[PDB]
């Protein structure tokens, strides 16, 4: 009597490597402690304080970030709660772009409560039920929690404003500039049309000097040299074509068929002879600069140095497509010269040397265009990628703000004033759902104590503060980084300000992966392949 | 699971799989023990692991050879060694009866009885069943018929039936010849001697003493008829010095003085057996045994042929008694003042040669108080099949003498004890009628298991059965030739009362416990390493 | 490799260390969460002996299992200790330990510093101790019922509940007569003098404390008598055979008749010894060490009975029951050293064993509970609840106050700390008022084992007990139901239930100290 | 737990077979036939989807299912599920899950 045997049953015929749990403690409880440990992995990223983290995937490659959604992303996270909250994280990125640390973050304290109260003696039925009231609750007072709008995103000047919270969190120390510059860019990309679309953004990374020589460019920049000996254009008539620079072909193959003399000396020539008459119709037509998709011939090379043409080659389709929509031109798939409407224009079309690298720019003079390029200079590669991201969370804010123009107040505001209404509603709410009510609004407490955690300062202080001050009335307050101490200031009067979607869209789906993760009771795992 | 966190390589079983594992295990003791039950049972075959062979219907014996290793197992098994060694008969039942409780419990515990109810339904239903069994024992003069069919109701379950129709008068007379009125059976007075030389059914009853050793010199005789018996414990071979001695001498002369006179001590009390041999046989009209529990050595044994005295050496502990108990003498310590009142009389005694074992008959005692069987047999196995069933025997001899009542057999007592469980089930209150229920249909696996091995269908014959007992009122069970119904007290099928009170106790208790077990756990060292 | 520490040596610091020692205190208790209360359920362990351990006793579980992580040693080692100190609340104390750990990782999740929340434990600690000290109540010791109604509080929780008459007279009895005293100090030793013996087979109706000791033991020589009817016992600790001297005694023989005089002159030393003792005129004569055939041969002559080789503590035993005085030298032997009390020695033969019963004894300090059941495994289970049953009544001898079982004395004291926390101002009162909560836990594990809804009854009683005298309103452990204490019966030792709070506030108090693993450094 | 007791499992089966005849019977005798309307496949559909996901998409999925078979179907013609594309989309929440009267290509 020295072995247990394995039940009758399910336990014999699973599996060799597959594993089975069920029941709150194997399944219920390992679930919220697995994703109570990713939210702690992911909790000292939270705010302006928030520090950074040098993931190393298993490729080998570094990134160095505060971005909640790149971390999980560049993590191996195998738990399959875990996964869950992380596809939350990854849906609110997607849908807004701004959150995914909010997300998870909420998850987690809402998940942790949970636990807290199936001890207690809730059922996950009833847990469920109440969260689901809460969120209810809290989606229907957030409209009310709007504290301003943004009343014009054609200005510069407050567009910056507004980029800059969401562009503070992230490189806190220098946003200021990020803000002028996000603000710049999607400004000349903003239409007279209410549509905006975040892939006319262009980000040259460039590794040179630093963050403070950073600019916008009116235009397109590539990496790339001019194939000919023409380098500089200043009133640019860009003729696009998505075949190569070449003689056109056969798709069937084809074979030279000579039988005389004759027609073995003249090929060449008149191959030759050809090529110069497409070059020269594309240069009559008043073409200056051609771009081409494809590859460039030697000849067809020729004659463009001979007429005066830049050539510049794209490999890229999607590089093509979006220089064709900066210059207002159209690819054309034979070499045929092109027609005054399919065009493009650019007030001008150089070769630099931005650093050590050699750039192609097309450049506007215009403070508009289809497309815009913001030439990030950077130290290292690694500070430019999270510059980048940086760059990104403030265009999906400014999309945000096209979406819906309405504002909340950050720092921990809106989250201690949806506490506050989530808890006098749960105090008035009877039966068994109040409990589940009241911990769904003590877990938007986990926002501003995380801020203040990450700050320096007593969270607890910090959390007692807030609630005096939202209790005696103003629902704009939160907290204050700039302090040594516990404080607390005007976050609509200091300018921090978050988006009404953006919590909207981080609350619902938070409180979805919670209630997934609680409605989950057993678990099947087969044996990892 | 909490376990496994803590000890990783920790097996465990819980709530529903512990139940299982114990059901499961507890059902398959019970596959295998069905068939031992009653006299048409089949006679399992058992071979070590160097070969040697078993032949056994006995259920701890079984139980013991099995190869198994199990916890449930280990319990049950140590339920029916307390069984075998208190009452010596039982163990079959014992293990069909628990794993007869554990399924009926089962069997509502699956449709989410719980297995508390259950166990309280188990006790009620033992208290009643107690009483009606106390209400049913026949309080009977133990006379040799009686005891004659309570022997031959064991012995014919455990050996054939014409061996046990000799066993039957072999062990009654053993036991009806060292009982002394009103004083508790010492068993150990009844020697169980095995010879390997003839048939099976020439076991007797010797009316007196057989020692398992002979005489040691070959002069001295092998046969004497009317003989002094001298029960010794003291050595008569060679005793050195208790402190460290040693001889010195100067002369071969001095040295054969310090040899002839460091006997001495030891030719002492061989003059004095010697002395009071020739004081009590002035003649060779009787003779003279000697049986030494302790050694003699050479010279002794020289000393006593010449005088025409046997002498056995190394006797047993337990022959002292018997000795003094079958011839009548006195068992000593010392021959001190050793007097003709010490010596015990037996009508004969003589030697027996079997290949390189010598055997010594002491018979014709007259009123011995000790005895002894002698199991002849062609086999070792055979030997030990019929020690087994005459431990057997005598253990249910001495039980229905000690307890003067007696219970009828063939699954009589069974039958009535469901009926009147049945019948009591509506004076329970609440759930536990189910487990009383249940107790009722596990008593009924005796005449259930006894019909299945005697060839008939459980369910017919048990109709049957119930139906004559509940029109009657006659305590009824299985007739194995006819599979008809039979009252057990009539045709002398008689069990006993300590045994079936036994039986309902542990077996109650067990299957209590185990029911109640909700988790299997081996999360120690699993080794003493 | 130029290292500082050997390699092995791992060293883990930071809230990972604190977590993983409250969350593996957390798992200890969570492995016997379920074995508390009336209706809890019995736990089959596995020896590396290969043997088995049916059990509902914390301590038992945890000694039987084995782990790894130093923070479940420690609460291992608090479960032994709080056994060894009471007998009882060894899976209690397990739990508050728990749920203590478990509310602190809260206050340290939070930036609070350890040693704040060890001063706030240790302050409700001392408040604890305090409000059990308030609601305790007197008991009249002499009172046989009140001790049966006691040691049946005990017992409730445990296999035996279903003897739980026949298990508190057992206890009673046993702990009453081993309460001995002398020259002014009074000693319950119920370890030396209360001996508990199994005996597979029979029925446990059967059992029984004996007004006597039996051993496992026959007579040396079938012709002894095996019933006397009011014997005069010996006990000595000597060899009543022939040994060797110390020195080297060497003898050097060169006559003829020195060998002979020699083996005579040991036949004489054991005959002079025999009459040393005969001279006392003693029925039994019972010793730790071997009896020669010679020195049987004389105590029969004598008419004596003799039990040759008895351990030292069945022989102390002997002492305490029949009243005799251990000898080594029966040279030395004196009347008061015989031992008259003994009412009746008889040896029966149990089974296919002969034990030798020394009952029937007068004013017995000491004992031998005679157990008789199923199997050797059932036998030990209630060996284990009998130690227990035992160990509450010695508590109770010794400290006469009681406090209201079924949690109820909890619930007090939770109140009692609420209340008192209203006037605490500083940083405290949260931690303070966090193990007022944390000491529900023995309601709710009650509510949670009789299957009855945890949410309902715990805020019914924590209402209940807001009131004023209602301090002794608990549970049912069997029907999920309120009650009174003062009406249930089930009253606990306030010996007990202060052992618990403090073992378990103090291991809590330990584990929050501890941070900084260090490990394999080889001793 | 009869063929333990010793009953042949022939027996046993030939007991299934007779009990499966009368359950047939029973079964034709006590099904409901109703005109189908909208509201019986609502509450059909519901008792399904009810089962199968919570309860807020079950009150949706119902409504989308019984409107999908209620376009696709035609007079006395059995019901090709085929004609009913399901279209998956991963960006919005579940409740917006919707009955397009047409055709969604991806
Ligand atoms: N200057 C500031 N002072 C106080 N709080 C701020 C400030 N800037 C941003 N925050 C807060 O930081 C949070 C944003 O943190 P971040 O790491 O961007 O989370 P996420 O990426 O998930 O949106 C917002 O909730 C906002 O209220
Ligand atoms: N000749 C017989 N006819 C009918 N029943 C019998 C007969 N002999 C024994 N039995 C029954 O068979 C049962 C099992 O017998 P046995 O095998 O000796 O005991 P166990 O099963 O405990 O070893 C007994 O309870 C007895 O009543
Ligand atoms: N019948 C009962 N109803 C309610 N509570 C009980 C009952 N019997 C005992 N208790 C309570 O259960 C608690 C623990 O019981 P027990 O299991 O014996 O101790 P432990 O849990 O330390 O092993 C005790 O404090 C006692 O107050
Ligand atoms: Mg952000
Ligand atoms: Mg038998
Ligand atoms: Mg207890
Ligand atoms: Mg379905």
């Amino acid at each position: 009597a020295l072995h247990v045997p394995k039940a009758p049953g399910f336990a014999q015929m699973l599996k060799e490597g597959a594993k089975h749990f069920s029941g709150l403690e194997e399944a219920v409880y390992r679930n919220i402690q697995a994703c109570k440990e990713l939210a702690q992995t992911t909790r000292t990223a939270y705010g302006p304080n928030g520090m950074n983290k040098m993931v190393i995937n298993h490729l080998e490659k570094l990134f160095v970030t505060n971005d909640a959604a790149t971390i999980l992303r560049e993590l191996e996270v195998q738990h399959p709660a875990a996964k869950m909250i992380v596809m939350a994280s990854h849906m609110q990125e997607q849908e807004v772009g701004d959150g995914t640390n909010f997300v998870l973050v909420f998850a987690g304290a809402l998940l942790e409560l949970a636990e807290e109260l199936l001890r207690i003696g809730l059922s996950v039925s009833e847990v469920i039920e109440g969260y689901e009231i809460a969120c209810r609750k809290a989606h229907e007072i957030l409209p009310n929690l709007v504290c301003c709008s943004a009343k014009n995103l054609r200005d510069i000047d407050e567009v910056s404003s507004l980029l800059r919270t969401s562009i503070m969190s992230k490189q806190y120390g220098n946003e200021v500039f990020l803000a002028k510059l996000i603000a710049q860019a999607c400004v000349s990309i903003f239409p007279d049309s209410g549509h905006f679309n975040v892939d006319n953004i262009r980000v040259c990374k460039i590794l040179g000097s630093g963050i403070s020589s950073s600019s916008v460019l009116h235009g397109m920049v590539f990496k790339k040299e001019t194939e000919g000996d023409v380098t500089s254009v200043k009133d640019a008539k860009i003729a696009v074509y998505s075949c190569p620079f070449d003689g056109m072909i056969t798709e069937t193959k084809g074979t030279v068929l000579i039988k005389t003399a004759e027609e073995l000396m003249n090929f060449s020539k008149g191959e030759e002879n050809l090529m110069d008459a497409q070059v020269k119709a594309i240069a009559d037509t008043g073409a200056n600069v051609v771009v081409t998709g494809g590859k460039v011939a030697d000849m067809a090379l020729h004659y463009a140095n001979k007429y005066n043409i830049m050539l510049v080659r794209l490999n890229s389709k999607w590089d093509l497509r979006r220089l064709c929509k900066t210059v207002g031109a159209t690819a054309l798939p034979r070499l045929t010269p092109p027609v005054l409407e399919e065009m493009g224009h650019c007030d001008s079309v150089y070769l630099s040397e931005v650093g050590d690298t050699q750039v192609v720019v097309f450049k506007h003079e215009k403070e508009d265009g289809a497309i815009s390029t913001i030439v990030l200079r950077g130290s290292t590669d690694n500070l430019m990628d999270d510059i980048e991201r940086a760059v990104d969370d403030g265009v999906n804010t400014f999309k945000v703000l096209t979406r819906d123009k309405r504002l909340v107040p950050g720092g921990g505001a809106t989250e201690i004033e949806l506490a506050k209404q989530i808890t006098s509603y749960g105090e008035t709410c009877p039966g068994l759902e109040q409990y589940a009510i009241k911990k769904f609004a003590e877990a938007f407490e986990a926002i501003p104590r995380a801020l203040a955690e990450n700050s320096g300062v007593k969270a607890n202080e910090v959390i007692s503060k807030l609630y005096a001050v939202h209790q005696e009335g103003n629902k704009n307050v939160g907290l204050d980084i700039e302090a040594e101490v516990p404080a607390v200031k005007d976050m609509l009067e200091a300018g921090i300000l978050d988006t009404y979607l953006g919590k909207y869209w981080a609350i619902k789906l938070a409180t979805n992966a919670a209630v997934t993760v609680l409605r989950v009771d057993q678990i099947i795992m087969a044996k990892p392949a | 699971a909490a376990v496994k966190t803590l000890n990783p390589k920790a097996e465990v079983a819980r709530a529903q799989a512990a139940l299982a594992v114990n059901i499961s295990a507890a059902r398959g003791l019970q596959d295998v023990l069905r068939t031992n039950l009653g006299p048409k049972g089949t006679m399992k075959m058992l071979v070590s692991g160097a070969g040697d062979i078993k032949l056994t219907k006995d259920g701890n014996v079984l139980l013991h050879e099995m190869q198994i290793q199990h916890p449930t197992a280990s319990l049950i098994a140590k339920v029916a060694t307390a069984q075998d060694d208190i009452t010596g008969d039982g163990t079959t039942s014992n293990v069909l009866i628990i794993g007869e409780l554990l399924k009926q419990a089962d069997l509502y515990i699956s449709e989410g009885l719980h297995p508390r109810i259950i166990t309280e339904g188990f006790e009620a239903a033992k208290e009643k069943a107690l009483q009606f069994l106390e209400e049913v024992k026949v309080s009977r003069e133990m006379d040799r018929e009686t005891l004659i069919d309570v022997a031959r109701t064991s012995l014919r379950t455990k050996v054939h039936a014409e061996l046990a129709d000799v066993l039957t008068e072999a062990v009654v007379d053993s036991i009806l010849a060292i009982k002394k009125q009103d004083e508790p059976i010492d068993l150990f007075m009844i020697e169980i001697m095995e010879m390997k030389h003839k048939s099976e059914t020439d076991t007797s009853l010797i009316r007196g003493l057989v020692l398992d050793h002979g005489a040691r010199h070959p002069d001295m005789k092998k046969r004497v008829e009317d003989a002094y018996i001298l029960t010794c414990n003291v050595s008569l071979e060679y005793e050195k010095t208790e402190v460290n001695s040693g001889f010195f001498y100067k002369s071969a002369e001095e040295r054969e003085k310090l040899v002839k006179a460091e006997r001495k001590f030891i030719e002492d009390r061989v003059k004095k057996i010697i002395e009071l041999k020739r004081k009590v046989c002035g003649d060779s009209d009787k003779g003279f045994v000697v049986i030494n529990q302790k050694g003699i050595d050479p010279f002794s044994l020289d000393a006593l042929s010449k005088e025409g005295i046997v002498a056995l050496r190394r006797a047993k502990r337990r022959n002292m008694e018997r000795l003094t108990l079958a011839c009548g003498g006195v068992a000593l310590n010392s021959f001190d003042d050793l007097s003709p009142d010490c010596l015990g009389h037996a009508g004969l005694v003589y030697e027996y040669t079997l290949g390189e074992e010598k055997f010594t008959f002491i018979e014709k005692c007259n009123n011995p108080r000790s005895v002894t069987l002698l199991i002849k047999g062609p086999n070792k196995h055979t030997l030990t099949q019929i020690k087994d069933a005459v431990r057997d025997g005598l253990r249910a001899v001495k039980n229905a003498i000690d307890d003067g009542c007696v219970v009828p057999g063939a699954g009589a007592v069974e039958v009535a004890m469901a009926e009147a469980l049945i019948k009591h089930k509506p004076s329970v209150k609440g759930r536990a009628q189910l487990g009383v229920q249940a107790f009722a249909d596990a008593l009924l696996i005796i005449p259930k298991v006894l019909a299945q091995n005697s060839g008939f269908d459980l369910q017919e014959t048990l109709v049957k059965i119930q139906a004559e007992h509940s029109e009657s009122g006659q305590l009824v069970g299985v007739d194995l030739n006819t599979g008809e119904p039979m009252v057990a007290a009539e045709v002398g099928v008689w069990d006993n009362y300590c045994v079936k009170k036994q039986l309902l106790h542990s077996c109650t208790v067990i299957a209590t416990n185990i029911l109640l077990v909700d988790e299997i756990m081996r999360a120690g060292m699993s080794s003493l390493k | 490799p130029v290292l500082v520490l050997s390699q092995n040596t791992k060293r883990e610091s930071g809230r990972k260390v604190q977590s993983g020692n409250i969350n593996a205190a957390k798992t200890i208790a969570d492995i016997i969460r379920t074995c508390l209360g009336p209706k809890s359920m019995m736990k089959m362990l596995l020896d590396p002996m290969g043997g088995i351990v049916m059990t509902n006793d914390g301590n038992a579980i945890l000694r039987e299992i084995q782990v790894q992580h130093p923070a479940a040693k420690s609460m291992i080692e608090i479960s032994r200790t709080q056994d060894e100190e009471v007998g009882d609340g060894t899976t209690s104390v397990i739990i508050l330990a728990g749920e203590m750990l478990s509310v602190a990782e809260h206050f340290l999740e939070q930036q609070m510093h350890p040693t704040v929340v060890i001063s706030a434990y240790r302050k409700a600690l001392d408040d604890m101790i305090s409000t059990l000290k308030k609601i305790s109540i007197p008991v009249d010791i002499s009172d046989s019922d009140m001790m049966l109604n006691i040691i049946n509080s005990s017992i409730t929780t445990k296999a035996i509940s279903r003897w739980s008459s026949l298990a508190c007279n057992i206890a009673l009895d046993a702990v009453k007569m081993v309460q001995f005293e002398e020259n002014g100090r009074k000693e319950i030793d119920i370890k030396k003098y209360a001996r508990v013996e199994k005996i597979p087979g029979g029925i446990i109706e059967d059992s029984c404390v004996l007004r006597g000791v039996m051993i496992n033991k026959d007579v040396t020589h079938p012709r002894m008598r095996r019933y006397i009817k009011n014997p005069r016992i010996v006990l000595l600790d000597s060899s009543l055979e022939y040994k060797k001297g110390e020195s080297q005694t060497d003898i050097e023989i060169t006559r003829e008749e020195d060998f002979t005089r020699i083996l005579q002159m040991e036949e004489e030393y054991i005959q002079q010894l025999c009459e040393d003792i005969i001279q006392l005129k003693p029925d039994v004569v019972i010793t730790e060490k071997g009896i020669s055939d010679l020195a049987q041969h004389y105590l029969m002559r004598a008419n004596i009975t003799a039990i040759r080789r008895v351990r030292k503590t069945d022989n102390n035993r002997i002492a305490r029951a029949c009243g005799a005085r251990i000898v080594s030298r029966p040279e030395e032997l004196r009347e008061d050293d015989v031992g008259t009390g003994a009412g009746l020695l008889e040896i029966k033969k149990i089974g296919d064993e002969y034990f030798t019963f020394i009952t029937d004894c007068k004013d017995p300090k000491a004992c031998t509970i005679l157990l008789r059941g199923a199997s050797k495994e059932i036998l030990s289970e209630v060996e284990r609840n009998l130690q227990d049953a035992m160990q509450v009544c010695r508590n109770v001898l010794l400290d006469p106050q009681l406090v209201p079982g079924g949690g109820a004395s909890e619930m007090a004291v939770a109140h009692a700390l609420t209340e008192k926390s209203k006037a605490m101002t500083g940083v405290e009162q949260w931690p303070y008022r966090a193990v007022a909560q944390a000491l529900e836990v023995i309601p709710r594990t009650l509510i949670q084992n009789c299957g009855a809804s945890t949410i309902r009854l715990l805020t019914s009683l924590r209402a209940k007990h807001t009131q004023e005298n209602c301090e002794t309103w608990g549970v049912n452990g069997e029907t999920g139901t309120l009650v009174d204490m003062k009406e249930l019966g089930i009253w606990e030792p306030l010996a007990v239930k202060l052992q618990t709070y403090k073992t378990a506030v103090e291991t809590a108090v330990l584990l929050l100290r501890i941070d900084d693993i260090v490990s394999g450094h080889k001793k």
